[PDB]
């Protein structure tokens, strides 16, 4: 598996998934998310003032699902 | 992560 890490421009979408996440603070960016389990669950959107990074990968994140299509 |  892989780290995203992307760092978030300024007003780029970021997204958690309510059901997963460990803390609200868990977001990953739209690529990843469309890539994700979490696109099929309750997902929050939020956007970032610039600044802030992508959780993909992060295995202590996430209840499930920390990987994407593309990271896994 | 990100914070407002
Ligand atoms: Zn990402
Ligand atoms: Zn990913
Ligand atoms: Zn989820």
């Amino acid at each position: 598996g892989s780290l995203c890490g992307r760092v978030f421009k300024v007003g780029e979408p970021t997204y958690s998934c309510r059901d997963c996440a460990v803390d609200p603070t868990c977001v990953l960016c739209m690529e990843c998310f469309l890539g994700s389990i979490h696109r099929d669950h309750r997902y929050r959107m939020t956007t970032s003032g610039g600044g802030g990074f992508c959780d993909c990968g992060d295995t202590e994140a996430w209840k499930e699902g920390p990987y994407c299509q593309k990271h896994e | 992560h990100i914070f407002s």
